[PDB]
């Protein structure tokens, strides 16, 4: 089992570019990894303060008492005991999928395939639900593992009739916003969603789709939206 | 006076001046100024006309 | 049987196995009769599957990928050396199965130029000179660099092989998993039957 950490070229991953361009190796390697994580560290106010407070406690030494109490509470597992648990899990159980989990796997992947990922990608999700079943030592993999697996897969692989409504928003925004004009995310919420011309999910998906189709660019954490192309 | 600023504020914040379609739609002169701020340096007027029309 | 559709490709495989007819002339010339097939498109989409069937079915099928030129020697324990045969030479009156054809070297390409056109290999090495018959039918698979085939353009820009090399293939087919969900469900059900 291989856990690979790679530093993207140009130092920082540019969201304007396809993942292939922010990468220096063979493209076929992208077809090898089951999952990839393009983590981002965009600057923010309240999240930084919460993270910063966490760091200060660690150097304070409070984290030692906090973790031990959390271990006493059971919310945290000892590193040796967890390793003993993992070793026990590996040797003893070997789950297998259930028809309910598989049927949802096919249906969701069909929607992914139609919107666009290869046939191989769906079978990679089969490993994740097996892995979660292994942790629970359940005799069979369950659909409730797939939901997180799909979410993890979406939050990993997609780093960079409702479709008709989403594409209609694309059609409508191409008329509302000429090429080269700028607006804000909340402005679209007040003008298109508060007027109920389109749903907020359609707003989210259309903006997600338009950026990948080089139509628009999202700037300043949504405070500015600029139409880059047709 | 802030001669330039007052015009821009009146164009944006019409409710600070004005006290059955009247109850809903603001005057076009102030509303059109919103697109002007969002517009680029050079404007294809046909696209601007369509963009203005979509908001009505 | 594991591939749904691709009737022309399956017909092409049958025709390539049947082959043509060679001829001889009073001037001493000879005419090629065999047929070659080339496959292009997305890597994992049905190319390794089709090649697996043909390689397993054909009686004289040889698998190749990127010493096939048969112009190199191997030495004994006492020092004396002997040439080793190559897949193109060994596949005389047979078929050559190539995977990762795009990955083969330029040395292979210049040698296979005479193989596909003149059905012979003209070996010219230091102290060794001979001509070996290479009357072999060729079926090969290749993939674009980006992984996703640009259907709007020929393989001369999607794969960038020389036109002289590409012109030596009698038949060329491009396949890519353009998705029809109800149709892909039909073929994937048998795959799901194995899970």
């Amino acid at each position: 089992s291989v856990l690979a950490a790679a530093n993207p070229i140009y130092g920082r991953y540019d969201d304007l570019k396809s993942p292939g361009d922010n990468i220096d190796f063979q493209t076929t390697i992208l077809s090898a990894f089951d999952m990839i994580f393009i983590v981002k560290d965009d600057h923010n106010e309240e999240r930084d303060i919460s993270i910063a407070n966490h760091v200060i406690n660690i150097h304070t030494g409070n984290a030692n008492a906090m973790q031990n109490q959390q271990e006493e509470n059971g919310s945290e597992i000892s590193i040796e005991k967890m390793k003993r648990y993992i070793t026990y899990c590996r040797l003893k159980c070997a789950p297998r999928l259930s028809p309910q989990a598989a049927e949802k796997l096919s249906s969701n992947f069909v929607t992914i395939r139609k919107q666009l990922i290869t046939i191989r990608q769906l079978e990679a999700i089969i490993r994740i639900t097996e892995s979660l079943a292994k942790l629970e030592l359940s005799p069979i993999a369950q659909e409730r593992h797939v939901d997180e697996a799909i979410r993890l897969f979406q939050a990993s692989t997609m780093d960079a009739t409702s479709l008709s409504e989403i594409r209609r928003f694309e059609q409508e925004l191409k008329r509302r916003l000429p090429i080269g004009w700028s607006t804000s995310y909340q402005t679209l919420r007040r003008e298109f969603v508060d007027t109920h011309r389109f749903s907020q999910l359609a707003l989210d998906k259309a903006l997600y789709a338009l950026e990948k189709h080089e139509t628009i660019q999202l700037r300043h954490q949504g405070q500015n939206i600029y139409r880059s192309g047709v | 006076p802030s001669y330039k600023s007052n015009i821009e504020d009146n164009l944006l914040s019409w409710e600070q001046v004005l006290p059955d379609l009247d109850k809903i739609m603001a005057p076009v002169l102030g509303q059109l100024f919103k697109l002007y701020r969002e517009a680029n340096m050079t404007i294809n007027i046909y696209d601007f006309y369509i963009a203005f029309r979509e908001t009505l | 049987p594991s591939i749904y559709g691709h009737d022309h490709i399956k017909k092409a495989i049958l025709l390539m196995l049947m082959g043509g007819v060679e001829k001889n002339l009073e001037n001493g010339s000879h005419l090629r009769g065999d047929i070659n097939i080339l496959m292009v498109g997305d890597p994992s989409t049905a190319k390794s599957q089709l090649l697996r069937f043909v390689l397993n079915t054909a009686s004289l099928a040889i698998a190749t990928t990127g010493g096939l030129t048969a112009a190199v020697t191997t030495d004994r324990e006492t020092g004396e050396r002997r040439l080793e045969a190559g897949a193109m030479v060994l596949a005389d009156r047979g078929v050559v199965c190539i995977d990762e054809f795009d990955k083969m070297t330029d040395v292979d390409r210049v040698a296979i130029h005479e193989v596909m056109e003149q059905q012979t290999v003209t070996i010219a090495k230091a102290g060794i000179h001979t001509t070996l018959n290479a009357r072999c039918s060729v079926i090969a698979a290749a993939n674009p660099v980006f992984g996703q085939y640009d259907v709007n353009r020929d393989p001369h820009q999607n794969i960038a092989l020389p036109d002289s090399l590409l012109s030596r293939f009698d038949l060329l087919f491009v396949v890519t998993d353009d998705i029809n969900e109800i149709r892909d469900r039909s073929i994937s059900e048998h795959v799901l039957r194995t899970h």
